[PDB]
């Protein structure tokens, strides 16, 4: 599931603290769940996005356009 | 293990400004790598204006870690019409020394008393999890305050008490 980088099943400020670590490599274990806009990379758009859902006001994974 | 997270009090007049201080004690002597929470209030009486990085949160995380510049370390997401605020710290430096760590303030709110508001109105300044699903599809909202850190990329999540603040506006 989108968002979900350790895999237990919620979307969390743990994911995230994964999605940062994941952008210094531009890798993670669970590649799928991480690349929030589906171009192939991980970077600081999925990071953003991720913060976004976190926050609240971004309701959807994945991301659109 | 637990943490304790608060919120102050505050007295003001209408179409003032005043200060709530939020705060962690029985911080985890492992530490708090990442933690999440909301702040939700009545916008018809107060709105928030700033949230401020707190002496405890005020780490060298903020300009050390590498993906700081992409996303702040102590990111916060004012939500005034929808009647709340999102704060999130977190970091991917390894060294427990960088992270949250100690007990004290956690971060400053500053906001504004409505114009309109009338002598001894009240509103509560209520600490809790961010309205959203704990995964997207689920049908099932986040229920609790976020707080802990990570291991050999497992979550180790502290459970967390709140104490909710208030606001009241006085008489002339
Ligand atoms: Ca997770
Ligand atoms: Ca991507």
């Amino acid at each position: 599931v989108y968002g979900d980088l350790d895999g237990d099943g919620e979307v969390d400020v743990f994911d995230l603290i994964l999605m940062r670590k994941a952008v210094e490599n531009g890798d993670t274990e669970r590649f799928e769940a991480a690349d929030l806009n589906c171009d192939g990379v991980i970077d600081s758009d999925d990071l953003t996005y991720h913060s976004e859902y976190l926050h609240g006001i971004r309701k959807t994974l994945p991301v659109e356009y | 293990e637990t943490v304790q997270i608060s919120a102050s009090n505050a007295e003001a007049k209408a179409g003032d400004q005043f200060e709530v201080k939020v705060s962690l004690a029985d911080v985890p002597s492992t530490g708090i790598q990442g933690i999440d929470f909301a702040v939700t209030y009545d916008n018809t009486v107060v709105t928030i204006d700033k949230i401020t990085v707190g002496e405890i949160a005020d780490t060298k995380a903020a300009s050390s870690d590498q993906t700081a510049s992409l996303l702040p370390t102590f990111d916060v997401s004012i939500q005034n019409s929808e009647g709340y605020s999102s704060v999130i710290w977190s970091t991917a430096v390894e060294d427990s020394s960088y992270w949250i760590s100690k007990d004290g303030v956690l971060c400053t709110i500053t906001g504004t008393v409505s114009s309109n508001a009338k002598p001894g109105a009240e509103s509560p300044i209520k600490l809790e999890a961010v309205k959203r699903e704990t995964y997207v599809g689920s049908g099932t909202d986040n229920s609790s305050i976020s707080a802990g850190y990570s291991a050999n990329d497992k979550a180790v999540k502290y459970t967390v008490k709140a104490t909710n603040g208030k606001i009241s506006v006085p008489s002339a």
